[PDB]
């Protein structure tokens, strides 16, 4: 799963 | 007034009560005027968790949908589906809502480098929400608009802010996530991801005291993609 | 029909929205039948996460409001308190509408030991919500609604249902937390946790294939109140 | 912080 920026 | 609005947003915060939250910040971007890092911040923070519960409402219901498009369960699917779409609606009237904000608002109000990229890379951020679960014009529509966003904030991004600067990392770290998710271009996002992550390993010196861990965090996060991807 | 509702319920808990699933279970209690234990399960789920969230908020601003009675911060206190008040609106709107789904719909369609225990240690539950917000005659009112309906379930678990029945000793757990936080009543409170308890461990070869874990751990969670009170 | 049942 990819992660975005918080 | 302005401070009021603040503290009330820092309530709901606290409450975890967002939808008031996003009530209390888009006030504060109604006034037509810069905002504070705090307040970005705050904007930004109301709105992720708004949105964030939809968006994994959408992904566990999609998975379902899956799960029962391989089982051949019709029934089912005419409820899972109807599910989905009103899901969908929410989705798009979140974006709709903080789009507007940005558009009328945010946008015209910005008068640093930060806050210039940091409401464009917002603006790519919620075209590619509804991105996400568009299909067919729609799809193309929204992903052209993320990227006209995520263009321009990248144009300012290099050159204002260093290469360390957690808002142009996020800034890249989204861009990379729109390349792979939306575009369906893996290439162009490893390249992207390791060019952002190379040049600020590159001018480590530049990192920032308010923000080195956030800069950390958001380099590791490009190397999770990376691996991930590659 | 019902088995859709049933399945519409279990699509908003997978997506946790609860709103939704208090809205799907509303309609089948509404059928003015005999719940399964499944449907009594998810009318209760979907309700306890309502108002759940909403508690967690109260007692959050509350401590916030606290803090700065405290302080002498009373610009920030009349902010704090408009919204605990808000909070306390959402509050009473919740309990009032499952006490009159209980009273209009479950109560009277009831005809099981289960499910009378069940619905009038709910009725308890909400009552006792209702009392941990509310002040003056409000609270009184609350506390001798709360105290008859825990009561009416106690009267029918200790005929009908074994000692360590898990509806029977969440009943004993809630109602002693009753005697404690909203009667003031610490030795009430433990008697009737210990006795409950103590019944249980005499008749431990009453326990449920279908529920001993539930049992085992109510029994814990007597046995951890009992801790905090003595 | 008492706990009540599930």
């Amino acid at each position: 799963r990819q992660r975005s920026a918080p | 007034d302005r401070e009021d609005l603040v503290y009330q947003a820092k309530l709901a915060e606290q409450a975890e009560r967002y939808d008031e939250m996003v009530e209390s910040m888009k006030k504060v971007a109604g006034m037509d005027v810069e905002l504070t890092v705090e307040e970005r911040n705050l904007l930004s923070v109301a709105y992720k968790n708004v949105i964030g519960a939809r968006r994994a409402s959408w992904r566990i219901i999609s998975s379902i949908e899956q799960k029962e498009e391989n089982k051949g369960g019709e029934d089912k699917l005419k409820m899972i589906r109807e599910y989905r779409q009103m899901v969908e609606t929410e989705l798009k009237l979140i974006c709709c809502d903080i789009l507007d904000v940005l558009d009328k608002h945010l946008i015209p109000a910005a008068n640093t480098g930060e806050s210039k990229v940091f409401y464009y890379k917002m603006k790519g951020d919620y075209h590619r929400y509804l991105a996400e679960f568009a299909t067919g014009n729609d799809r193309k529509e929204a992903a052209e608009n993320s990227l006209v966003a995520y263009k321009a904030a990248s144009d300012i991004a290099m050159t204002e802010l260093p290469p360390t600067h957690p808002i142009r990392l996020g800034l890249a770290l989204n861009f990379s996530v729109f390349y792979y998710e939306i575009l369906n271009s893996p290439d162009r996002a490893c390249r992207l991801a390791k060019a952002a992550f190379d040049d600020a390993i590159a001018e480590l010196d530049t990192l920032s005291e308010e923000s080195y861990k956030d800069s950390t965090l958001i380099m590791q996060l490009l190397r999770d993609n990376l691996t991930l991807w590659t």
